[PDB]
């Protein structure tokens, strides 16, 4: 049970509310300065962004980091010793490419499955 | 060097001649300059430690520290310049005075070299500082603070003074490398723990040890920015500094006197940073956060290791930076809503974004996470202490744990958060402010690229 | 001025002008009271973490949940919510301690007679089962010490 | 919204049975056994004292309330928007207030010429409202009760705290 | 759902009209809660929570006291979605 | 695209529910495949009492 | 646009 | 039903178990009445303050300074020797330390015993 | 070999660029995130041919490309360790973060700040990719605590509530309490066999350690 | 662009298993008025619970199928 004064109260507060959130919405109000902004639209004129974007998006982040990151490979490893260390390959019965070589064992077991 | 030392003098009448409203930035440019001419120093040797005049010469362990007490001026001027602005333009004028002929003494009294010269201007800095907490800080307590900064120094100090006299009798020259080399071991006795203490006692007072910091939050409470960051940054790491030189003597001693502050070293980092969990008011927060780390550089002293010392040198500087960091970039709330206490801060992020940024950096090298080389200077220093003894990581490592926390607090309760409503003071930063914070952050983040440079003598 | 916090609880006419001072004057004011801890002459509140108080009321500091004027608990940072929760919980405290404490111990000596008992050794009623395998032994001699 | 008074009975059992009826919602899970259970709890309440003396049904209460504090289940169904919430204040991080805005130099303020331009007539209207409000509250006001807020009487009525409240989801 | 008055004052009067102890012809906007139909308290909290139940908004106690007009209803709905509508 | 309704669910485009059978029936279609493919949940037999002629025991 | 955004200022 | 709460400094009774909550006579309503008086008194002023164009800044509430007042600066001018306080803080200060310097004396002098008159020094330690 | 040396590499750095990008004014775009799944899907495409080079010859690499600080004796460097773990897990990552951007570009899609969002999870991601490849015991740690504290910023992300906030204030509080048994293993392998390498480390260590095994447990508790 | 409300009268109890409810409380007695709101929604339309292991051979009808494609290829390479 709400007292009459606390009801006219809500009202005018609620009528006040609704006046402002619809004084709060914007037309044509949305705007911008003129928009260096030569410096992207003009290479915007002859791209053809459906294939190109792709392209040079692609260029840059795959192939650029690859050539640099290589070239600094030639640096540090032809530099330096142990910069890199290989496991060295598993070298089974089969003649190694090094020099033929190498041979199998035995093969004495039987039956199969 | 006697050629960076005398233009740090010449601003002085330069800042005096200076066209009324032109003189921050007179002082602001030629200390930048000579911030350059400074780095130059940093070349060293590595093998004998460079030397200069008869009077001077630049260890390894002290270059870095120069590089970055000539650094520091400008940021203070930044910090200042926009605090005072009401004040009359003598009594301005007269102010950076202060600053500037304290990093004077600090110039000097780094390099050094005869340690009753170093002594007279380890002591000479405490009448700048006194000046400047005394006239510019804010509220009452800070004339009692004044007091509390003084004698705690003194008291330290008197004795080394005479221990300082006593030795060069004792002995031939008093200055450092002779007795680099001329050095020999004292021992056990009486007479000789006494030397101990009084050749000890009054740097672990300048860094502040856990028995006896009480003074230093209280005068950061107080202090005008520009005090803060070097009474903070500084004058801690110059006690270090000097600690880390009498050593040199001293020994075999050390190894049976170490334990006793050892202990209200071990035991005041994690008290400290237990009260650094709790307090009311930021600025505080970060001072306690401050003896925090300090303890760890003391007793990185006290093992001696090698290690140790490396550690020592790193985690002085990173600490520099960071806490001078935290102090500005507390100081812009104070005087954005002049609320210091920290609650009344809250959803300060929401308001404005790039300080909160700031936020994230400073305190996420506070709690120094890899590869800050606040965190680098640091795991030395428990690496060493480990090996001094196995049990000793259980105490870092709650250190190590409370850092973060208090760290991360001081960001999630002063930012993250729903704004106060009535606060309408904030007006969105001004570009001396992200200038200055910058300033601080970028060198620190360098840094890291090239430690070798920083990690002192013992490298 | 005044304003400020007064020494010592003990003043027992002047009590009214403290319980008026902090803006609680229905004898609610509560000294913690004389004691060395050396903090007098502030209200002692109930411990309430400050979800406890209503969300649903609209506070002059919703996070901090505590309107304007109102005096503040000593320990408020402890309260401050993100800290020590004091919520009321629908099991009773000691029953959560008792149920916890015992499941961990039940735990561990469940688990440590487990270890007491190993697969393929077990106890031996069991084992009569449980046995098998051996089995592990092999390897050339050389093994011995090729790991030598 | 609608602040304080001192508590009485009525409205007290009835809390009660709105929130023991949703915990029991909670418990019921399915639309069907928790209508089935509603309506034996509600059915429980008037076969109950629907009528009594008080000092019984204080008593009655302290029942009550062991009652369903015994089954009060270990975590409700919340809305999100309720003070559980999985999103309790998930947008408190937008809402920001107006005045801030009262700050974006002209460069910024020119962009919205219409938005602006209403905004003003606000703030016109409330620094001129302001001294009515003083006056009236001065008026209704006794020495000061417990009740909050006044009735409007010809103009305004403490306005612009909550009708200038920054709506719900701003972002 | 970006959402309207018109479509809450709706949703609601077809809540309420669900209802057996109401009688669908006898509802209105306007029409009152206690002083019109007998519904009593124990029954208008069903009815609150049922609606509100609807929306999956929450509704605050005191705020759940007043209620009874369902023009009051709408209105309260319409602040805390602010609708504006 | 899409309207609320209000009990409806107007359910859009057949490709949706050709996209969820599929992948069930794909799943279905793999592990029986795989089923038929071989039988891992089986491969070599064993026992325990064997025969004490192999080991030893005499008397 | 439709509806205006609060926002505080980013220029700075 | 029968096992009833059992409230503790951490888990606070719930207000509806509460016996104050139900017992209640017209004096006590005037502290209810009272209390809402106070609390309605602040907040009114706290509101004739929050909203009127000219504030602009910031305005603190007197009790939030009082209590970070209470929290630092009157803490020692109490004080009181109290030997309850003496004792406890003779213990929680020289206590702990002294104990960390037996557990770390012991154990320097076990490596010491180790180093020296044993033989079990670690290898490869060359870092140090 | 060498291809391998340069592949790996690049499956790792290519992630950095979009930060680098975040101050160019792309990023206050709109349009960045398509940008990033993009990016990751390259990541991964590249991220393949390793794992296929590791396949039928079984090769694996270490390389460590610039020591970073020349102590005494010890002179610890970064080193990407690229062995049969690291060499698998990383496709893995690749592919399920990818398939996170584009769920998220959709679940995020009216969120304001959402760029900034995407920011963190590459530079989460990146930490990842520290802490999965990395040798030297020190740049796991590294890796380690800045993908505690990436976990630290996603979980606050809705910073207004709370919750959010004691949750993410209690994951770094139990990684930190795992960190202490973290340093002290580290701490324990430089003291003793003077290395914080897994080379030096698993080749001095054929003796029992008693005790760094359980700190190091308790980190990866 | 506003969608319409259904219907107020075209919820019908009688099909739900709510209306056995109903009776179950008729046996009380006692009435429950909301239940023409609960199951209209709900239990009363498109509602016809799939079954659980049903749900779980989803794609078991077509898969067999193409299973026996599958065989049907293990023998045409036979
Ligand atoms: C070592 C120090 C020895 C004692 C010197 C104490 C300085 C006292 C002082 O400056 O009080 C001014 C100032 C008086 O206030 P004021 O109203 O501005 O007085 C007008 C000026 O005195 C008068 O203002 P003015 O603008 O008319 O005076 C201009 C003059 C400034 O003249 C002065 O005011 C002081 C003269 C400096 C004496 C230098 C001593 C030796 C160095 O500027 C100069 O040129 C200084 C000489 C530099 C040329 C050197 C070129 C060499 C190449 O004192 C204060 O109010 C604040 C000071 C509080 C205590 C701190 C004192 C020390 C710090
Ligand atoms: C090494 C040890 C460092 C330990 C802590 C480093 C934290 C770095 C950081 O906080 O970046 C802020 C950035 C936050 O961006 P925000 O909060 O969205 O800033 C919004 C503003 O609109 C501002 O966002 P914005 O995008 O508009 O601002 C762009 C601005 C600022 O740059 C950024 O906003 C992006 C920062 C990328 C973070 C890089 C991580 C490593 C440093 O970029 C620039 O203009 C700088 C130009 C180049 C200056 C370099 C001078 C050197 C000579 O990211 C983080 O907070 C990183 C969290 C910590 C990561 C741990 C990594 C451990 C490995
Ligand atoms: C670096 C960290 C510092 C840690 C803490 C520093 C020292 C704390 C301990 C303080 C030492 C003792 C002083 C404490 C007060 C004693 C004097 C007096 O004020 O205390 C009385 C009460 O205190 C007790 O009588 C004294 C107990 C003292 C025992 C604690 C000693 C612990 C040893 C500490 C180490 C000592 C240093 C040795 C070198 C390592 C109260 O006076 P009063 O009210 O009028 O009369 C008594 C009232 N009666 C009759 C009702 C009882
Ligand atoms: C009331 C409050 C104020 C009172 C404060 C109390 C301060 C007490 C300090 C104690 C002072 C002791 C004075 C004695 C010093 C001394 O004995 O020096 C002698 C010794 C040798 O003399 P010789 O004649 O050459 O004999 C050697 C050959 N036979 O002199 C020296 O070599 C060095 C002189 C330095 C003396 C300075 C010592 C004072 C240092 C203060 C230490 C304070 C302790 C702090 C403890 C904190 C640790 C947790
Ligand atoms: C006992 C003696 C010491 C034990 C404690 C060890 C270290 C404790 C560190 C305490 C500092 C933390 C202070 C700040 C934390 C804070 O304020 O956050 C509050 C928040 C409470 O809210 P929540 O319920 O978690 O979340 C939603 C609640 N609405 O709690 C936290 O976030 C902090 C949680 C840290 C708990 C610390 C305990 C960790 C150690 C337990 C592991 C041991 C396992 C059991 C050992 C037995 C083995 C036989
Ligand atoms: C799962 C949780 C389980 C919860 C278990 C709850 C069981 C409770 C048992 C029943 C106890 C009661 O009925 S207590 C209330 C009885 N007291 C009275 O009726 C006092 C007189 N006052 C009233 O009747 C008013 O409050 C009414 C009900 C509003 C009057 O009805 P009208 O519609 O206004």
């Amino acid at each position: 049970g709400y007292t009459p004064d606390e009801k006219l109260r809500l009202q005018q507060l609620r009528e006040l509310r609704r006046r402002w959130l619809k004084d709060q919405e914007l037309s044509p109000r949305e705007p911008v300065l003129p928009p260096k902004f030569l410096q992207d639209g003009a290479p915007w004129k002859n791209v053809i962004y459906k294939t190109y974007r792709h392209s040079i998006f692609a260029v840059t982040h795959v192939l650029i980091p690859v050539w640099i990151i290589h070239y600094y490979l030639k640096y540090h490893v032809t530099a330096k010793p142990y910069t890199v260390v290989e496991r060295k390959p598993r070298i089974f019965p089969g003649d190694t490419i090094l020099e033929t070589g190498e041979v199998i064992p035995l093969m004495k077991e039987f039956p199969d499955q | 060097m006697l050629k960076i030392i005398i233009p740090t003098t010449m601003l002085l009448p330069m800042t005096w001649m200076s066209k009324h409203n032109m003189i921050w930035i007179n002082a602001t440019v030629h200390s930048l300059l000579i911030s350059l001419i400074s780095l130059s120093l940093l070349n060293q040797l590595g093998e004998n430690s460079l030397n200069f005049s008869l009077t001077f010469f630049s260890d390894s362990l002290s270059a870095p520290l120069l590089v970055l007490t000539t650094w520091l001026l400008p940021l203070m001027l930044m910090a200042s310049q926009s605090h005072l602005s009401k004040e009359t333009t003598t009594r301005k004028k007269l102010y950076i005075t202060m600053l500037i002929l304290l990093q004077l003494f600090l110039i000097m009294t780094f390099t050094a070299t005869e340690l009753i010269l170093f002594y007279i201007l380890f002591e000479a800095t405490l009448v700048p500082t006194l000046i400047i907490i005394t006239r510019w800080g804010n509220q009452t307590e800070r004339l009692n603070a004044g007091l509390y900064f003084l004698f705690y120094t003194l008291a330290g100090s008197l004795p080394l003074l005479v221990a300082l006299v006593y030795i060069q009798n004792t002995t031939g020259s008093l200055n450092f490398l002779i007795i680099h080399y001329w050095s020999h071991p004292l021992s056990n006795s009486w007479s000789n723990i006494f030397m101990w203490l009084a050749c000890i006692m009054a740097f672990m007072v300048k860094m502040p040890l856990y028995g006896l910091h009480l003074w230093l939050p209280k005068a950061h409470v107080e202090a005008p920015i520009a005090g803060s960051m070097v009474l903070a940054a500084v004058l801690l790491k110059l006690g270090g500094y000097g600690m880390m030189r009498i050593t040199t003597i001293l020994n075999p001693l050390t190894n049976y006197m170490a334990y006793p502050f050892l202990m209200l070293s071990m035991w005041g980092m994690i008290m400290t940073s237990s009260i650094c969990l709790r307090q009311t008011d930021l600025k505080s927060l970060i001072a306690y956060s401050s003896v925090s780390h300090m303890a760890l550089v003391i007793v990185a002293i006290m093992i001696q290791t090698p290690w140790s010392f490396m550690g020592a040198t790193a985690l002085m500087i990173a600490h520099g930076l960071t806490s001078s960091m935290l102090f500005c970039l507390a100081n812009t709330n104070y005087e954005r809503v002049h609320s210091r206490t920290m609650i009344l801060a809250r959803g300060l992020q929401t308001l404005l974004p790039l300080m909160a940024t700031w936020w994230l950096m400073a305190s996420l090298t506070n709690l120094a996470l890899p590869p800050s080389i606040n965190l680098i200077g640091e795991l030395f220093i428990i690496t060493a202490s480990f090996s001094w003894s196995n049990i000793t990581i259980i105490l870092m490592g709650m250190n190590m744990m409370i850092t973060a926390l208090y760290s991360l607090y001081m960001l999630i309760t002063t930012q993250r958060g729903k704004y106060t409503h009535h606060i309408n003071n904030i007006k969105a930063s001004f570009t001396r402010e992200n200038a200055l914070m910058a300033l601080h952050i970028l060198p620190l983040l360098l840094l890291t690229l090239n430690p070798k440079m920083i990690l002192g003598p013992l490298y | 001025k005044d304003m400020f916090p007064g020494p010592y609880p003990k003043t027992p006419e002047e009590r009214a002008a403290a319980a008026k001072k902090y803006n609680m004057r229905v004898e609610d004011y509560e000294p913690y009271p004389d004691d060395g801890m050396g903090y007098g002459d502030y209200p002692k509140l109930p411990d309430r973490s400050q979800q406890e108080r209503d969300p649903w009321y609209d506070w002059d500091h919703p996070d901090l949940r505590l309107n304007w004027g109102e005096p503040i608990h000593w320990d408020l940072d402890m309260y401050i919510r993100n800290r020590v929760d004091t919520s009321p919980t629908p099991v009773s405290w000691n029953t959560m301690c008792k149920h916890l404490f015992g499941f961990v111990a039940f735990m561990l000596f469940m688990f440590w007679v487990g270890e007491i008992y190993p697969s393929y050794q077990p106890v031996g009623p069991k084992q009569y089962p449980y046995n098998d395998l051996y089995l592990e032994r092999g390897g050339d001699p050389t093994k011995e010490p090729e790991p030598v | 919204s609608a602040p304080a008074a001192y508590l009485t009975h009525q409205q007290k059992v009835l809390r009660l049975y709105k929130r023991a009826l949703r915990h029991l919602e909670s418990w019921c899970v399915h639309r069907d056994k928790y209508r089935y259970f509603a309506c034996l709890m509600r059915a429980r309440f008037d076969e109950h004292k629907n009528e009594k003396d008080m000092v019984k049904a204080t008593q009655l209460l302290r029942q009550a309330e062991e009652e369903f504090w015994y089954g009060q289940h270990p975590q409700p169904y919340i809305f999100p928007e309720s003070p559980g919430g999985t999103s309790y204040e998930r947008y408190e991080c937008y809402k920001v207030p107006e005045w801030c805005l009262d700050d974006w130099h002209p460069s910024e303020k020119a962009m919205y010429p219409d938005y602006f331009a209403k905004r003003e007539q606000w703030k016109r209207l409330r620094r001129e409202s302001w001294e009515r409000e003083v006056k009236q509250l001065q008026e209704e006001t006794p020495p000061g009760g417990p009740r909050t807020e006044a009735l409007p009487p010809a103009r305004k009525e403490l306005w612009w705290h909550i009708v200038t409240r920054p709506r719900e989801r701003p972002m | 759902p970006p959402l309207t008055l018109e479509a809450i004052k709706d949703r609601v009067l077809y809540v309420l009209k669900l209802y057996d102890k109401i009688d669908p012809e006898k509802l209105s906007v306007n029409s009152h809660f206690m002083k019109d139909l007998g519904l009593d308290s124990l029954d208008q909290v069903e009815i609150i929570m049922a609606m509100e139940d609807e929306f999956g908004f929450e509704i605050p106690d005191i705020d759940a006291e007043k209620l009874m007009c369902p023009q009051e209803i709408v209105d309260y709905i319409a602040d805390k979605k602010d609708v504006y509508e | 695209h899409i309207e609320p309704r209000y009990r409806q669910f107007p359910q859009l485009t057949r490709s949706q529910l050709i996209q969820a059978e599929f992948f069930s029936a794909t799943m279905w279609f793999w592990i029986l495949w795989r089923f038929w493919h071989d039988s891992d949940a089986v491969l070599g037999h064993f026992p325990y009492p064997d025969p004490s002629q192999w080991t030893d025991e005499e008397l | 646009k439709r509806l205006f955004i609060i926002k505080p200022s980013g220029f700075y | 039903s029968f096992p009833k709460y059992k409230p503790s400094r951490l888990a606070t009774l719930p207000a509806t178990l509460d016996p104050a909550e139900y017992d209640i006579s017209p004096e006590t309503r005037k502290a209810q009445a009272e209390r809402l008086a106070i609390r309605s008194r602040l907040k009114r002023e706290y509101l004739l303050q929050y909203n009127d164009p000219n504030r602009l800044g910031v305005i603190e509430d007197p009790a939030l300074i009082r209590w970070t007042y209470a929290r630092s600066a009157n803490i020692y001018p109490n004080f009181r020797p109290t030997p309850k306080t003496s004792l406890l803080g003779a213990l929680f200060g020289i206590g702990p330390l002294f104990f960390w310097y037996y557990v770390f004396k012991t154990d320097r002098d076990k490596k010491e015993k180790l180093i020296q008159e044993g033989k079990l020094d670690q290898t490869f330690n060359i870092s140090y | 070999m060498n291809p391998f040396a340069s592949l790996t590499l690049t499956t790792l750095i290519i992630l950095t660029i979009p930060i680098m990008m975040s101050n160019s004014n792309i990023y206050k775009t709109n349009l960045y995130p398509n940008y990033v799944k993009t990016t990751v899907s390259y990541a991964f495409t590249l991220s393949l041919v390793p794992l296929l080079m590791f396949m039928h010859t079984g090769q694996e690499m270490i390389i460590s490309n610039w020591h970073w600080m020349t102590l005494q004796t010890v002179e610890l460097s970064l080193s990407f360790k690229m062995d049969y773990f690291s060499v698998m897990f990383i496709p893995v990552a690749l592919f399920v973060t990818w398939s996170i951007m584009e769920f998220s570009m959709w679940y995020m899609h009216s969120d304001p700040f959402i760029n900034r969002f995407f920011k963190y999870l590459v530079l989460f991601l990146i930490t990842m990719m520290i802490l999965v490849t990395a040798n030297n015991l020190f740049q796991l740690f590294i890796g380690w605590e800045g993908v505690g504290i990436m976990s630290f910023l996603l979980i606050g992300w809705w910073h207004g509530r709370t919750d959010a906030n004691t949750a993410a204030l209690q994951a770094i509080l139990y990684n930190r309490i795992g960190d202490i048994g973290f340093v002290l293993s580290m701490a324990w392998f430089l003291t003793h066999s003077n290395a914080w390498d897994l080379q030096q480390i698993f080749m001095l260590n054929n003796e029992c350690p008693n005790m760094p095994l359980i700190g190091l447990l308790l980190a990866a508790a | 662009s506003k969608m319409e409300l259904p219907d107020y009268k075209q919820w019908k109890i009688e099909g739900t298993p709510l209306e056995t409810v109903q009776e179950k409380l008729a046996a009380r007695g006692l009435r429950d008025p909301w239940g023409r709101n609960e199951a209209w929604r709900y239990s009363g339309g498109f509602a016809n619970n799939v079954s659980f292991v049903g749900a779980l051979l989803k794609g078991f009808k077509w898969g067999f199928a193409a299973f026996v494609v599958a065989v049907g290829a293990e023998y045409y390479l036979e």
